[PDB]
């Protein structure tokens, strides 16, 4: 069934599962043509496939060449997402294949269900949670590798860096979603918070700065405060 | 013109023959239905005055034998049976007519309704959906479940309709995932028409039979099958022209004949709105679309 606040801890049990977010698969800029009409130009995108227990991220880069000569691209993007997710599962050894795939947008259920017909025991689930994974391109190293790609490419990361050496998956996922919620609501401020102190660096093999435990508490407070502010601004409350 | 005599009518019951029906009172002297048109399937059905649950009845074709109805007080229902003694049967049928204790199948001569509802329905195909090969006629009732329903208990009593499922390997060629899901022509034309049904007439026959079972017995799994078989055509971009024109006529008479008060449970809003207004064949069902708007605009 659908994933929601009630069954939220299921994400951190030992059944392998993956979130699939397709929001950044088909990305355009909108511009005016010489004659004054509107046209789009595609830029590179990505499927965001994440195991919330381990942090393993399967970033499948979607090169603009995929769209060439295709119609109804927003629809096609859903099927290409499902195609690539299905290929990823096929590429994993059996013991690593997920037992569930949770799609962040309901429009993905039928495309993935159809592409996964060979895996009847992998359950495809929607979610009622409003997850912030669209802000994934606000993480500088992800945006960089997507925009530079010259061909289809799978790049692997751990989205938790080394946090699991010191915290649980539940706390790690809460930290990640908080960081991304912030980046989504006000990227400029969120990013200012993360880098204000030049003495805290990002390891070459990490995505986020190497905050000490105490500094993560201050960070997370600063991200909470950001998110509350923006809300009063949005709704005048 | 053929006859289906009744031994007696011991319990108060509404009897239907095809689209007609009569109220018969407990131990009223009723002894059958005469002037039944040869050349079509027919269905005789029952709903006891005391249990307006479990409508039940029998599909038959009078060219296949002499059939009659007898109430069973052990199993509590009107049973169809075959008389093999042709002499003994004309004898029963003639004495009941002379005594005039039989209703006449009340067909207006201007009326092609039953033909139009049963054009492609064949007794031999019905008997493959309702397997019970010691009888030449077929029992159906409100509660019988289909093979597909069972898969998601007693298989002797199942409606063995052809399983249709839009998210199955059968329906979806590997590598044409998106194409086949959005354009079911492959599934319709190669898998179902050429593969299983062999021709459009057998396809239409099952579709019509499913509708009639839904209409006459409120058989819910039959309603599911009738809608499934419509949707598969309407969701195919490439359909023989003759099937579309014929489908428009089939559906028209089905919609015409449905009791007005039952549109809610028998008609699936999603399927109809998709077929009439969103599908590839939105523009190919003009008569069906016209009668649906002027009779059930609420559903749409």
């Amino acid at each position: 069934g659908a994933m929601n606040s009630s069954n939220y801890a299921e994400l951190f049990n030992n059944d392998i599962k993956l979130f699939v977010d397709d929001t950044n698969v088909y990305r355009v800029t909108v511009h005016k043509t010489f004659e004054g009409n509107v046209a789009t130009k595609a830029i590179n995108g990505c499927i965001f496939t994440l195991n919330p227990k381990t942090g393993h991220l399967f970033l499948k880069i979607i090169h603009t060449s995929v769209w060439a000569g295709q119609k109804r691209l927003s629809q096609l993007a859903k099927w290409k997402t499902a195609e690539e997710v299905s290929a990823l599962v096929r590429s994993l050894p059996k013991e690593e294949q997920p037992k569930q795939i949770i799609v962040t947008r309901k429009a993905m259920l039928d495309p993935l269900e159809v592409h996964m017909l060979d895996f009847p025991n992998i359950a495809i689930r929607p979610t009622e949670l409003r997850l912030p994974f669209s802000a994934a391109m606000s993480i500088d190293k992800l945006s960089d590798v997507v925009m530079k790609a010259t061909e289809p490419q799978m790049v692997l990361f751990n989205i938790y860096d080394d946090w699991l050496d010191r915290i649980s998956s539940y706390t790690a996922f809460s930290r990640l979603t908080l960081l991304l919620r912030a980046l989504k609501t006000n990227e400029e401020s969120a990013k200012m918070i993360l880098l204000s102190d030049p003495t805290i660096t990002i390891k070459s093999y990490h995505l986020w700065p190497s905050f000490t435990d105490e500094q993560w508490i201050t960070i997370e407070s600063q991200m909470r405060d950001l998110i509350l502010t923006e809300y009063g601004r949005k709704y005048n409350v | 013109m053929n006859t289906v005599p009744f031994t007696s009518a011991p319990i108060e019951v509404t009897i239907g023959i095809d689209q007609y029906s009569f109220n018969v009172k407990e131990n009223q002297p009723f002894h059958g239905i005469k002037d039944i048109p040869i050349g079509h399937v027919h269905v005789i059905h029952f709903q006891h005055a005391d249990n307006s649950s479990m409508r039940y009845g029998y599909w038959f074709d009078c060219r296949m034998g002499n059939f009659y109805i007898q109430y069973d007080p052990k199993d509590g229902l009107y049973k169809m049976m075959e008389e093999r003694d042709g002499a003994k049967f004309e004898n029963i049928v003639h004495n009941f007519k002379e005594r005039q204790m039989m209703v006449s199948y009340p067909k207006i001569d201007e009326d092609d309704t039953w033909y139009n509802l049963t054009e492609f329905v064949q007794m031999d195909k019905i008997r493959k959906i309702v397997r019970k090969d010691e009888n030449q006629f077929s029992y159906v009732d409100s509660s019988m479940t289909t093979v597909q329903e069972n898969e998601l208990s007693d298989p002797a009593h199942s409606l063995n309709y052809t399983v249709i499922n839009f998210k199955s390997r059968e329906a979806i060629r590997p590598g044409h995932e998106m194409e086949d899901f959005l354009d079911k022509s492959y599934y319709l034309n190669t898998v179902m028409l050429q593969g299983i049904f062999k021709n459009s007439s057998n396809y239409f026959g099952e579709l019509q039979f499913a509708f009639l079972n839904a209409m006459f017995f409120g058989n819910y799994g039959s309603s599911l099958q009738w809608h499934a078989m419509i949707e598969l055509i309407c969701s195919s971009a490439t359909v023989p022209k003759h099937m579309l024109d014929k489908l428009d006529e089939i559906l028209y008479y089905q919609i015409k004949t449905l009791p007005e008060q039952y549109s809610d449970i028998l008609l699936n809003e999603r399927v109809w709105n998709i077929c009439l207004y969103s599908s590839f064949q939105k523009n190919s069902l003009h008569n069906t679309e016209k009668i649906m708007e002027n009779k059930y605009p609420e559903l749409l």
